[PDB]
């Protein structure tokens, strides 16, 4: 299932298994991770939409006296 | 949303507030940089 | 005005990453709170 | 064979500081450099001598019980400062001290004042030495 | 009406001068004939700084953006952070703001980031061990600048965070009527990013030069690595001239470019702190314009410092007379009654000036 | 439990062991040990 | 040519002061000789021993 | 081509793949080649200095007292009058060549010069020691300016930009160092080859570059990507030597079991 979708695709980059076998760089390997971690996390397989509520969050986080008038072009 | 917000607020500020009265009470009854030390190691 | 109740949290997802870090450590030293045979 | 040897060389058949501030003093009282280097005698459980390791590039350190050398391997065990440090096994007086620009020891009374004329002797000695040592000698 | 003034010729003395006044000032013709005319972004920057940290102002760049009107609140401070563009370091904001600091109604705790070094503004340690001092003498207790990061030119990327807990209402008068013995020499060394080689050959510059002395050289050898030593590779040298009997400091300081010897900055900087002491009686000039403007803005009481010849240059004079303008004060000048040298007392009055902003 | 510790002696490699005679040799018994000539030829 | 007068007369422009009696703040570091000249003229550390103890 | 080896220097014309003159020498270390075209500077073991001239079929003159010890490296101005040479009694030799070879300067040094590698510009030099420094003087001042550090182990082989603003050294312990002329700082190290890198060679006017070791393998990086971009298996025994065009086109590797092979980009 997940489990078998998932090491799969760490195989597939490297991520599992002996290195020094006999008979890819580090830093591909960081980014396999952070593409494996938004991959197989289904919330944030694909959820229905309105699971979340981040983007209603993050739209409020965006969201004193005398002033510099300034009229430069 | 508001709601939050305005809880992390007052606690800031009654944490504020304990840490000031403590400075007080302490008070009543060398090198400021040692810290650059470390951080110039990384 | 005042709210009698602490708000119920939202997961954004700096939460996330801080609770799935916290998930990884604990694994990365099996540092596990599970029932054994007595 | 290996353990046969550890056997053969020593049988394996001390006071302990519990006020770590004092011994942290000490490392600040010796204010070695980091271009300097330590040698380290009698590290125990070494809290002294990690506060070496995080000061000075080079840590050798030497143990006369193999036991406490181990459990200073365990206590040190999987960290950046054990590779620079060196852990010596056995009485250092035969053998030929490396050379080190400061001396730090939790040095046995019993041992020491042999080992002070050596290094006092020992070709190109240190500029700072310190020593945790009796009172009364 | 608005006091009225040319150029962009020591603006930000003019917005700070007429904080402390409290009178408002129109400054004009900000490099009208240029090809780009009116304010450049940093004094554009450091207006925000002025507004950030004063409370009521009104200013008003114009269309052209050659002429500004200023018109200053009180003083009241609080934590903030300011983005220092990088066309200029944070010394270039710091030094104006260590003439505000101390008088206002709460204690200025300002994170400052960008680059931290160049070639014509001061470094950190110029404002920590060359400034800073003169602040402890004037009266201001506590004051700090803590280091948490360096930026090197040209990317930046530093941090320094400004802390001046001592608010006082007005500073001490001023008497110091001799030439201060000089006890010793310090310094700090500093490098970004690069092997720790360059610092102590930066130093070794600096002892061959002044190991002719009597003194004692000390001088730090400190170097930045890891995440902390900023996002540009750079180095340069503060070397201070100290006396300990009265607590005086004077100091020289440069930062090292491409293709540059270490040993030769370290030279530089080196027999630049001599020059800086033959040209000083009582403060170097790096650190003049700082003293004499505590002074103006004293107690109403007539206090005495020793100025060498060679400090009282166009500098001096252009400085003398932009404080009379918004203050109306004249600063007089005596002769010493030695013939060893020709030294000037600078004798100044305060204005009666109070930190009335403060809650009492 | 002294087989635990002799073997942690041996895992670590910075280590160096101090018979009775004179020299300097390592856990598994045998005595520890740039040319200009060997890193390039 | 007394300077305390001459500060005071604006129509004297400050570098014409300078002479008869004998350039921006932004730049915090101060005027200097090349160093060449500096540097013979600090060969010794003649005319500041007063200035040290 | 020209391939020095011990007893021996041999010259083949790439056309014709077949040894247009073979030169008798000494146990030759290095082997550059002389301004012009004409002739070829050899190295020897003995510490002799040898002139050869492809025209006259043979050697000029060997200064048997040249230098004390091995001749370890030896390099050429652009310009080509001015000859340094880097070696083991600890003192680089500097040369100037008239139509006579006279030595003008010897630099005294602390440790022996392991590699010395000459700018096209000229305005600087790299020193190759056993201390695991690389101190770079100023070839136009004479004077030292900056040393590299970090190296766990001797740099094998030293290389110039032709921006000439960075620094491309490859060492015993087998990481490539690139450093930053404009302040001597890393930009990046790569641990390329399992074995050391006897021999790193710069792309003529660009920041790639080609590497070859121990282990028989030559590796193609660029600067700016940082990455190797082809890998490059034909060596049966390590690989000693790596070469490359004045063309830039075919880039020359000789093996251990005196196998000679030319790389050329498609």
């Amino acid at each position: 299932s997940q489990l078998k979708n998932l090491k799969a695709a760490l195989k597939a980059r490297g991520l599992t298994g002996q290195t020094n076998v006999k008979s890819y760089d580090r830093e591909e390997k960081k980014k396999a991770i952070a593409e494996i971690r938004e991959e197989f996390n289904p919330f944030e397989a694909v959820g229905k939409p309105g699971i979340s509520k981040q983007i209603g969050e993050e739209q409020r986080k965006r969201a004193k006296r005398g002033g510099v008038i300034d009229k430069r072009f | 949303f508001e709601a939050r917000q305005r809880i992390e607020e007052k606690n800031k500020e009654s944490s504020d507030y304990h840490a000031k009265m403590a400075h007080i009470v302490n008070t009543i009854n060398k090198n400021k940089y040692e810290r650059e030390r470390k951080l110039r190691g990384g | 005005f005042d709210r009698t109740a602490k708000p119920v949290p939202v997961i954004t997802s700096e939460v996330t990453e801080s609770l799935e870090d916290m998930i990884r450590r604990r694994i990365q030293d099996s540092n596990f709170d599970d029932l054994q045979r007595r | 064979s290996a353990e046969k040897h550890l056997s053969s060389v020593f049988k394996f058949n001390q006071h302990i500081l519990k006020n770590p501030l004092v011994a942290q003093g000490i490392v600040d009282k010796a204010q070695i450099r980091p271009s300097d280097v330590v040698l380290e005698v009698g590290p125990g459980t070494g809290n002294l001598t990690v506060r070496i390791l995080e000061q000075a590039k080079n840590v050798v350190a030497v143990e006369m019980d193999p036991r406490m050398a181990a459990e200073l391997t365990k206590r040190v065990r999987g960290t950046p400062v054990e590779k620079k440090l060196e852990i010596m096994l056995g009485d250092f007086m035969k053998t030929e001290l490396p050379y080190f620009d400061i001396c730090i020891s939790n040095t046995p009374y019993q041992i020491s004042s042999p080992l002070v004329f050596k290094l006092i002797n020992q070709p190109r000695p240190p500029r700072v030495s310190i020593l945790m040592f009796q009172r009364e000698f | 009406k608005y006091t009225t003034f040319q150029g962009s010729q020591n603006f930000r003395l003019r917005i700070v001068l007429a904080t402390l006044s409290g009178k408002p000032i129109k400054i004009e013709k900000i490099r009208s004939g240029d090809l780009n005319p009116g304010l450049k972004d940093y004094e554009v920057s450091f207006l925000r700084l002025i507004e950030s940290v004063t409370n009521g102002s009104v200013i008003e760049i114009s269309y052209t953006g050659t002429t500004v009107i200023y018109r200053p609140g009180i003083i009241v401070g609080g934590a903030s952070t300011h983005i220092c563009p990088s066309s200029k370091p944070v010394g270039y904001f710091v030094e104006p703001m260590l003439y505000l600091a101390p008088f206002s109604k709460k204690k200025f705790s300002i994170l400052f980031k960008g680059i931290t070094a160049s070639h014509n503004d001061a470094g950190i340690e110029a404002i920590k061990w060359g400034l800073m001092p003169v602040m402890e003498k004037f009266g201001v207790r506590e004051c700090a600048l803590h280091t948490l990061k360096r930026g090197s030119p040209p990317l930046g990327g530093g941090e320094v965070h400004l802390v001046v807990d001592s608010l006082i209402a007005q500073p001490i008068t001023m008497h110091e009527i001799d030439r201060p013995i000089i006890s010793s020499i310090t310094g700090v060394a500093y490098s970004t990013r690069v092997s720790p080689s360059l610092v102590n050959r930066m130093i070794d510059g600096a002892k061959k030069v002044l190991k002719n002395l009597q003194c004692e050289v000390n001088i730090t050898a400190d170097v930045w690595r890891g995440e902390n030593s900023g996002k540009s590779p750079g180095w340069g040298i503060t070397l201070v001239a100290q006396s300990k009997q009265k607590g005086w400091s004077y100091f020289a300081e440069d930062i090292g470019d491409a293709g540059s010897i270490p040993e030769e900055l370290g030279e530089k900087v080196a027999c630049q702190l001599l020059e800086e002491i033959s040209k000083s009686a009582a403060v170097g000039r790096n650190q003049l314009p700082l003293a004499i403007v505590y002074m103006v803005i004293g107690k109403e009481d007539i206090g005495r410092l020793r100025i060498n010849k060679e400090q009282i240059d166009e500098r001096f004079i252009i400085l003398l007379r932009d404080i009379k303008k918004i203050f109306n004060t004249e600063v007089f000048l005596k002769p010493v009654d030695e013939a060893d040298n020709e030294d000037m007392i600078a004798t100044i009055k305060g204005i009666g000036f109070t930190n009335t902003s403060k809650k009492i | 439990k002294r087989n635990d510790v002799v073997d942690t002696l041996s895992k670590a490699k910075n280590i160096t062991v101090i018979n009775q005679k004179g020299e300097k040799k390592d856990v598994s018994g045998k005595t520890k040990k740039p040319d200009s000539t060997n890193i390039k030829l | 040519w007394n300077i305390g007068k001459l500060i005071y007369m604006d129509n004297i422009s400050p570098e014409e002061c300078i002479r008869r009696w004998r350039v921006d703040l932004e730049k915090f570091v101060p005027y200097f000789d090349t160093f060449e000249k500096l540097a013979k003229k600090w060969k010794s550390v003649d005319a500041i021993k007063e200035r040290f103890l | 081509l020209a391939t020095a080896s011990n007893g021996s220097l041999k010259i083949w014309n790439i056309k014709t793949h077949k040894c247009i003159r073979t030169f008798e020498c000494g146990y030759a270390l290095t082997c550059k080649f002389l301004p012009g075209g004409l002739l070829v500077i050899l190295g020897t073991r003995n510490g002799e200095l040898q002139l050869f001239d492809l025209a006259s079929s043979s050697l000029l003159d060997t200064i048997e007292d040249a230098h004390d010890a091995a001749i370890w490296s030896l390099d050429l101005t652009s310009d080509g009058k001015r000859l340094v040479t880097g070696s083991a009694d600890k003192t680089v030799k500097f040369w100037d060549f008239k139509v006579k070879l006279h030595h003008d300067t010897t630099l005294e040094l602390t440790d022996d010069i392991l590699c010395v590698r000459v700018s096209p510009d000229d305005r600087y030099l790299a020193i190759s020691l056993l201390d695991n420094t690389v101190k770079v003087f100023f070839l136009d001042s004479m004077k030292f300016y900056l040393s590299l550090y970090g190296h766990k182990l001797p740099v094998l082989s030293i290389d110039i930009s032709f921006d000439s603003k960075m620094i491309i050294t490859s060492s015993a312990d087998k990481n490539i160092k690139i450093w930053g002329l404009d302040f001597g700082d890393c930009h990046k190290s790569l641990f390329a080859h399992q074995d050391s890198i006897m021999n790193v060679k710069f792309l003529p006017q660009s920041h790639n570059f080609f590497s070859c070791s121990k282990d028989a393998v030559v590796k193609y990086w660029d600067g700016e990507k940082f990455e190797c971009i082809q890998k490059l298996y034909a060596h049966q025994s390590e690989v000693w030597a790596l070469a490359v065009a004045t063309d830039g086109g075919f880039v020359v590797s000789s093996s251990h079991d005196h196998s000679i092979r030319i790389w050329e980009e498609t």
